């Protein structure tokens, strides 16, 4: 029994052990009462406000649609705390454990960044972080753990499976089945089992919210549609939430196509996978014929968990939502692109949203359209990869 | 069929608990776990538990990830899982079998074609490990189309409610569990369960085999005096696998002198 | 003859071969008449907010000051776009090169910072940039140099002199000193000859007015000291500017003591140098008894100007602020300790001013003191040199 | 003394301009720099125009930069470079010296004691590279009361304001550049410098030196029809020296031949 729905039409749920349902329940009612609690929320805000530098810019980008009919902004994520979105939700994540009174944090990262994110909540709030980490990752993310670790969190390495996200994914829910009662586990996105999908959603949607706002205020209207990329579903399901219910905004999720779909080496499940149930929930997975789980490929590492958020399944089976796929050299040409005509530096996982976005104004250039890029992250970390490539 | 029935009927008219070891099927090899399984049974297992190796067995610990890894080294898959079963199953027409699957094998290509499956191999049950009673329902209807005793982990952190869910729902036997945390030889539980014994019997749910953590003779023993019908060993069973695996002969008899041991245990 | 006055005290002055003092007239005249146009005002705030992210927040530091009477208060600088405080002044300064109708930047750098702030500034407004950078500086600081190409600027490596930052000084006034009708010289610190010092101090001065309103707004009184690291003197001024006037704030400015002061690689000509004509400007100089200037040494790269900006130097005269330094082993401490108790990595040149309010806090716990630390930059950049170190 | 003063009458009567060459003293070392200057004296100097080796020459081009590394490299210091000056003087007594410095070495150990030194050991002029007439009045101050000509550049973006401040306040020889930019042998000024020389000589300025990109000699006979009294060339000078470090004798020789030319043609 549950206080709210665990299910987004098919997608979603408690597949989880029986052993950690007291959990999910326990953090579900705490997560209900703090979003009723005028303390809480004030608390929450501070921390946005003041901390971690809300609300981010909306910058406009000119230079980039000139001689089309494409009026193009973009939501400055990468000028959150952090470099990316994730700093949002690991605040109110941070303080839901305080509220339950636990003193411990567990979490899991693939690239790094909720990693970093998770250490940098729980040493602002004085909470015990440990994080799990694939071991291939963790040979490839060395300044990552360092910041990790300069943290104060514990940084753990996991040489099972293929040892990368989901087998820390696996390594963070064994820990959790065993510490629960001491140990909040802080996932990095909007999936797992429920209520995770939906705290992650709720503690990043004022990225939609303050766009809204900020749209209004400089074109008068809403957006012709809001486009982010999709890793997890985390900072897409964050600037979609308060425009579901505006139905002329169109919302675009973008996966990564990797190398190309045809090539099987790419992570867009939600359009090219199949469902299957994992991490505790029912949702589309990168998995084998016979169901045994795969890896995302992306030239961007942060765009590597293997499946989707049910929320974003669930949206595109209604066609609320649409979903979409870049490449890796799409990706390149969108980076390289912004730094060079608006100065800034976008995450290769952003880059895949403005890449979709640049298509859109490049194949109907003569077509009216006002479009809003989720800028979830900042790119000074992919300059290596970038340069290396190059 | 009603293996399970069968066997605790027996087993009551000997005043003895069932001992009931787990392998992961494959691990190391088809043909070395195929022998494995017949000396596990010949030197006693009244039951078996059996594990299909999966690429995320998030509720096992390493030593049980390693049997995992181990199998997938030799190419074991699922079909080839349900053709080791059947031939199981032809070599040993009464012992009960029971599959602790991770919830996306069955659910991949159908939940009900994966219980049909099963009943066509003779499986007697089947634990999925990451689905709780409330997601149950269509694997437990499935299971029940299909002959196959649906079966239900009554954890530790239990309350009245889940209990009394759990002695409706399952069928065959009920999966006690020692205590929190994944599986282990390591981690031995050492909460009294005396309580949610006698609970479960009240509610007449299927009857108890303690598992987790479960590897001497005396932790046999001790399940059984408080009420359990049985134990389960894992762990402790694949330790012996992963300790000899230059030595295949060795390995069995190790396997043997153990499962010898806990079986004695249990009278 | 100019219209504002080119000293401070007996500090700035116009030092220049006669060919560019045409150039410094017409800059002056353009900013005299920028300051007064409320287009060109519009036009510089509408950047600072919907690009680089004014404000930046002022963040509490409770967990550091635990068991004392010190209350500190970081202002935000490492969440402005780019990283760093540079990026203000840049913006100011590629507007006035418009206003002028110069079509190309040439700017010096040392660590980069500025390298990058030139170049993103010029890439949003269309302007064609060119760097000059000490060839030993441009082989220690291959991302930034990256980062400026990726941006569309041309990198000059310098390798005359020393090869380090005073040597790309030279070669962008020697540029200038041919290019002037066409290109403005994008000058990095509030340093140089006038009008630079004045127009770098005004174009950052709203650090120093933020952090005025935040501060009244969230304890209802003025800080009793406002402190700020001094490698040229621009985060420092920008601080400082607007509580000059309010005698009851002490304004403290913070050099590079590097290996120890006694040891003679520092980098605190302010305090421990002797004032010579260098740069454009008459103020404190590293350099020998004969003359020749010499390099700054701190562990952190951006402190590495080898004079410090006439303003400061005259402040320091008049007793109306207070210069001090912390070695490199203080800037290490503070950047472990702000990492681990708030979860912010702060740049190596800040961490010398967290370093000074640190002491100021250890060295009289019971001293009841609000205080305010520019947090100029932020220190992903400096994870590899701390983490080489420890 | 008006070592200048008597210069230019000299040349006057015989309607010749004046040759000054650049080197900067020490390049490639003392006892090389001190043979130079007597080979660019042998061979037809009309004065010497001379740099003294500083850390930071923002004036000046490659060719000019290097020179000063030479110097570096042979630990050349100001306090040689006031010993070599003295030395020069004792051997040539007639012949007009001027330095072109770096403020920061004029400013160093106070601005009245270095004008001083240069009058004991016999400079007659100093121009102050980084020091525009805005910010003069302390070094030409200092210069008069020591019987030293302060030295002002004419540039070529001068306005009649400055033409008149220059006129008013140098003294000796008036510093007329060919072009903006820095010094350099390949960047020659094409400008026509007609103007400023002839609103030079209204207003009584010192008579016009032209320097900047002179090296070759059609551009000594151009600079002396236009009006000029002669013309400055460093950089041609100090590429001599540059091209020729492995054979000193073949240096002077070289040095010989280019400056015999140049002065020829001031003729
Ligand atoms: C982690 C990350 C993503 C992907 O995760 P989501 O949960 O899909 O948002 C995207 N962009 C950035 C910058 C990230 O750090
Ligand atoms: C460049 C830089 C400095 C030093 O320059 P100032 O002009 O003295 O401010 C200080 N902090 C950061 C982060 C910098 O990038
Ligand atoms: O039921 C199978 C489990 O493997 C038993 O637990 P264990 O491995 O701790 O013995
Ligand atoms: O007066 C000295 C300068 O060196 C002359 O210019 P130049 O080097 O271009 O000949
Ligand atoms: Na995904
Ligand atoms: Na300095």
């Amino acid at each position: 029994t549950t206080l709210l729905n665990p299910y987004f039409g098919e997608f979603g749920g408690m597949y989880v052990p029986q052993i950690l349902m007291p959990a999910l329940n326990q953090l579900e009612e705490a997560f209900v009462s703090a979003q009723k609690d005028p303390e809480f929320q004030a608390q929450f805000a501070d921390l946005l406000k003041n901390y971690a530098g809300r609300p981010t810019a909306l910058t406009k980008c000119q230079n980039i649609t000139a001689g089309t009919r494409t009026t193009l902004y973009l939501k400055r994520e990468d000028l959150l705390h952090g470099g990316a979105h994730k700093t949002n939700q690991v605040l109110g994540q941070a303080l839901l454990a305080k509220r339950m009174g636990k003193s411990e944090i567990i979490a899991e990262t693939g690239a790094g960044q909720h990693g970093v994110a998770s250490a940098l909540a729980s040493a602002l709030l004085g909470l015990k972080c440990r994080i799990y980490m694939g071991a291939k990752d963790v040979e490839r993310q060395s300044p990552n753990v360092f910041r990790m670790r300069l943290m104060g969190a514990e940084v753990i390495p996991v040489h099972s499976g293929s040892a990368t996200l989901k087998d820390a994914c696996n390594e963070a829910l064994r820990d959790w089945s065993g510490s629960y009662e001491t140990a909040h586990y802080m996932l990095g996105t909007a999936a797992g089992p429920h209520p995770y999908p939906t705290i992650v959603r709720e503690f990043q949607r004022m990225i939609g919210e303050e766009t809204k706002a900020q749209i209004l205020d400089k074109e008068g209207r809403l957006p012709d549609a809001v486009i982010a990329c999709v890793g997890g579903g985390s900072n897409a399901i964050g600037m979609f939430a308060d425009f579901i219910n505006d139905t002329s905004v169109g919302l675009i999720g973008v996966e990564p196509g990797g190398h190309g779909i045809e090539t099987g080496e790419h992570g867009a499940p939600l359009k090219h996978g199949r469902v299957g149930i994992y991490f505790g929930m029912k949702a589309p997975m990168m998995q084998t014929a016979d169901g045994q789980i795969e890896e995302s490929y992306s030239i961007s590492a942060g765009l590597d968990f293997p499946s989707v958020g049910p929320q974003h399944a669930y949206l595109n089976s209604i066609g609320r939502a649409d979903y979409v796929s870049i490449t890796d050299d799409e990706a390149l040409e969108a980076f390289k692109t912004l730094c060079r005509h608006e100065g800034i530096i976008p995450a290769l996982e952003s880059s895949h949203a403005l890449a979709h976005a640049l298509k859109m104004m490049r194949e109907q250039p003569e077509k009216e359209q006002l479009l809003v890029v989720n800028l979830s992250g900042r790119g000074d970390k992919d300059i290596f990869t970038v340069h290396d490539i190059l | 069929m009603e293996r399970y029935e069968n066997l605790f009927a027996q087993l009551n008219d000997r005043r003895e608990g069932a001992f009931v070891p787990f392998v992961t099927l494959g691990d190391p090899g088809i043909e070395q776990s195929l022998k494995i399984i017949d000396t596990l049974i010949d030197a006693g297992a009244d039951a078996l538990e059996l594990g299909v190796p999966f690429s995320d067995p998030l509720a096992d610990g390493p030593t049980i990830q390693n049997a995992n890894l181990r199998a997938f080294a030799a190419g074991v898959t699922p079909a080839q899982c349900f053709e080791m079963l059947a031939i199981i199953r032809e070599k040993h027409p009464t012992i009960p079998i029971g599959l602790l699957m991770y919830a996306n094998l069955v659910f991949n290509n159908g939940i009900d074609a994966f219980y049909a499956r099963c009943e066509q191999v003779g499986v007697d049950s089947v634990l999925v490990a990451d689905v709780p009673v409330e997601e149950s329902a269509p694997f437990r209807q499935a299971a029940l189309r299909h002959n196959i005793a649906p079966i239900f982990i009554c954890p530790p952190n239990a309350d009245d409610d889940l209990l009394r869910q759990v002695a409706s729902y399952g069928r065959g036997y009920t999966y006690l569990l020692s205590r929190s945390g994944v599986t282990g030889a390591e981690n031995r539980g050492a909460l009294p369960l005396h309580h949610l014994i006698e609970k479960l019997k009240e509610y007449h749910a299927a009857p108890a085999l303690q598992g987790f953590g479960i590897s001497s003779p005396e932790q046999v023993s001790a399940a059984v005096r408080a009420g359990a019908a049985g134990a389960i060993s894992g762990s402790a069973i694949v330790k012996i696998i992963e300790k000899n695996l230059a030595s295949p002969k060795q390995m069995l008899a190790e396997l043997r002198s153990f499962v010898s041991a806990m079986k004695a245990a249990s009278r």
